[PDB]
């Protein structure tokens, strides 16, 4: 999946000027994310952020989700991107990072029993309410 | 799936997937239904070989472009000038008058037809593949063996995901781990 | 709505014993939970060409009340 | 903490108290209060409709009586059920529903009160045939007036309901307050006592209307069937190839071919069945 | 061969008295 990368940038660039102030903002962020499936490769969320700055309230949640599918079965490497992206790190006020953050472990790795499984385990221990227990 | 049965993950992930009415991130979940299209020739537990095989298509070749990223660059440019007037008879004299200026002073120009047309016919439909080689699942039956190279398969190859090739008689070779 | 697949879910492939399940959760008066029943016996009878199955489906395809 | 696409529970007592108040005073702008409970974040339910006495003012947060408000809420304490007020409404019959000037004002004291207090509106005079034109609404603020108002996220039960009628978005839809979706808690131990209880008839079933009213509406029906008969005969002997399908729509008359047909010979078989085995069952029965 | 056959038919047979049941349900109801 990393050495067959021939996705298009500028269809994603030719429907990204027709994008207008409504909510296809998280209608954006998961095409990306289905046309970069396992691809590992992460040039949206570097090229610009102001604009995915802008929507919020579930965007975040929706983005932070649509890393994790970016990085579909991305085993060991996977833990410490997340270890960089942390629950607690990136900012402690907003839990729609912590919420879909852990709602991407999940996403990479599906059907594969381990640590991660004990490792949410411990975090489902203790958490907050509302969109912490969702991804969870 | 493959032989038959059918895939827990494929079937689950799309359901869950219809539920896109009442929660949007619940479409994350169609990533479970993403199953390669690709072939693959790992031999030993190790070693995939780099091994050539063919293709059987019946005219044709197909198989992954996306080329097009032009912004059709187009021009207004002119409107036709439809004055049909004396203008007809006018400009017909005018061609009588470069047939004095051109074909008897200098004009030698000449062009080549058909080397065009002739790169078209001699083509492939036996394109060669490397071990993790991607295919069309319309075309698992219309593939070629790798019989014209030393290192021959063994499983029945008619279906995509992944085989054991013979890696036939001695000096074995060819790694590639990236 | 999280438990109406949540119970069409926890059986799978199971193509005859989930059919006191099916017919319990239709003959309820709950919106919600006879559509959670049709997603059960889609889930119940993957692949198959059951008679029964199309027969009763499509029934209530016709009959019933409520769109979803 | 922003809004979604929310949902609206009426009871079926509520619906009924409403249209019956409006009918009341149909010209006078009845008003009213309207009792509920927040069952969650963002779906609403209301039980119970009670109204309010006429005031001079009309409309507006003058027409509230807090005396007559806590006493009526007094007796309901003790009697049936103590719950919350969750909002209001009134009457509007020169119009289906838009929020005028003194409405907008009396609902920012109600949203200072309570968390959101939906307002209702209801035209009595315009509902007539079989269905109601009922809608609630919901006040906006000012602090994203500049940014696209009704904060709605991930869901796909929006689009329907009403689409924004012009009639209504001509006036402060959709930058002043925003449109809610509304359903009916419908339930079973009133559906059918209603439906079966209002609608019933037991000897009727098996009554005559004789035979000097019935033989001369058969007398009648055959004659002009005779002459549709006739007129039946005229286009099929005629059967001429002027492009028939061409020649049929220079023809229409509203007439004969097959509409004016069997749709009498329909009502003459089931007249005379009905009328028939009417007849055959009352002396089986009896003696 | 002919018992796949036979069996085919059977299914084929069930299946088509299932749409034919259907369309006799809808041309009931467009009259409603
Ligand atoms: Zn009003």
């Amino acid at each position: 999946l990393i050495r067959n990368n021939n996705t298009d940038l500028m269809i994603l660039k030719n429907t990204k000027d027709a994008v207008r102030n409504s909510v296809c903002h998280t209608a954006t962020v998961i095409a990306n994310s289905f046309m970069h499936c396992g691809t590992t490769s992460d040039q949206f969320l570097r090229d610009n952020l102001e604009w995915l700055a802008r929507a919020t309230n579930w965007a975040k949640f929706t983005a932070t989700a649509s890393l994790g599918v970016i990085h579909k079965g991305h085993e060991k490497e996977a833990l410490q991107l997340m270890a960089t992206y942390l629950p607690k790190d990136t900012s402690p006020g907003s839990a729609y990072q912590e919420g879909g953050g852990l709602y991407a472990l999940g996403l990479i790795h599906a059907n594969h029993g381990g640590d991660i499984i004990d490792y949410l385990l411990n975090q489902l221990k203790n958490a907050s309410n509302d969109i912490v227990r969702h991804g969870g | 799936s493959r032989t038959g049965h059918t895939h827990m993950p494929s079937v689950v992930g799309v359901l869950v997937f219809t539920q896109f009415w009442f929660w949007f991130p619940l479409s994350h979940f169609l990533s479970l239904a993403y199953t390669p299209t690709c072939v693959i020739g790992l031999n030993k537990d190790l070693k995939m070989p780099k091994v050539q095989y063919k293709s059987n298509c019946k005219p044709s070749t197909f198989a992954y472009p996306a080329p097009l990223e032009v912004p059709k660059e187009k021009e207004k440019e002119k409107v036709s000038t439809a004055v049909l007037s004396i203008t007809a008879k006018a400009k017909k004299k005018e061609k009588e008058k470069e047939k004095k200026e051109e074909e008897k002073m200098e004009v030698d120009e000449a062009e080549k037809k058909e080397e065009k047309e002739k790169k078209k016919e001699p083509e492939p439909n036996f394109q060669l593949l490397d071990n993790p080689a991607r295919v069309m699942p319309a075309q698992l039956k219309v593939l070629t063996m790798p019989e014209t190279c030393r290192y021959q398969p063994f499983k029945p190859l008619s279906i995509g995901g992944i085989i054991i090739l013979k890696d036939t008689s001695e000096d074995i070779e060819e790694l590639v781990e990236p | 709505r999280g438990l109406a697949v949540g119970i069409a879910l926890v059986m799978y492939g199971r193509m005859e014993e989930a059919d006191a399940l099916i017919e319990s959760l239709c003959r309820d008066k709950d919106p919600i939970l006879r559509r959670s029943g049709m997603y059960t016996v889609a889930m119940a009878y993957c692949g198959s060409g059951n008679n029964k199955a199309i027969r009763r489906l499509l029934h209530v395809a016709v009959s019933d009340v409520n769109d979803d | 903490a922003v809004d979604t696409a929310e949902q609206v529970y009426i009871s079926s007592l509520a619906l009924l108290k409403m249209l019956k108040h409006g009918r009341a005073g149909v010209p006078m702008e009845v008003m009213g209060l309207m009792l509920g409970e927040f069952v969650d974040d963002y779906t609403v339910r209301v039980i119970d409709v009670f109204a309010m006495p006429q005031s001079g003012t009309g409309v507006s947060v003058e027409a509230v009586d807090p005396v007559f408000q806590a006493k009526m809420l007094d007796m309901l304490k003790q009697t049936g059920r103590p719950e919350m007020v969750v909002g209001w409404y009134h009457s509007h019959p020169g119009f289906g529903c838009w929020l005028s000037g003194v409405d907008i004002n009396t609902q920012q004291s109600f949203e200072a009160l309570s968390e959101r207090a939906v307002a209702v509106v209801v035209d009595p005079i315009q509902s007539v045939k079989g269905k109601v034109v009922i809608d609630a609404f919901r006040l906006i603020n000012a602090n994203m007036m500049v940014l696209g108002h009704e904060p709605r996220q991930t869901t796909s039960n929006l689009g329907h309901l009403n689409k924004p009628s012009i009639q209504a978005l001509i006036h402060g839809l959709n930058r002043h307050y925003y449109s809610i979706t509304i359903n009916y808690r419908k339930n079973e131990l009133e559906q059918k006592m209603l439906l079966n209880l209002h609608k019933k008839s037991w000897m009727e079933g098996l009554t005559l209307q004789d035979y000097s009213e019935h033989c001369k509406h058969n007398e009648s029906v055959v004659k002009e069937m005779l002459e549709l008969a006739k007129n039946y005969n005229k286009a099929v002997e005629e059967e001429d190839k002027m492009t028939p399908e061409q020649l049929a729509i220079k023809n229409v008359g509203k007439q004969d071919p097959k509409r004016h047909l069997e749709e009498h010979v329909d009502v003459l078989m089931t007249s005379n069945i009905v009328q028939c085995l009417a007849a055959m069952l009352d002396t089986v029965v009896f003696k | 061969d002919l018992y796949s056959r036979y069996k085919k038919l059977q299914q084929e047979l069930e299946f088509l008295e299932v749409q034919e049941e259907y369309i006799k349900d809808e041309q009931k109801n467009l009259k409603k």
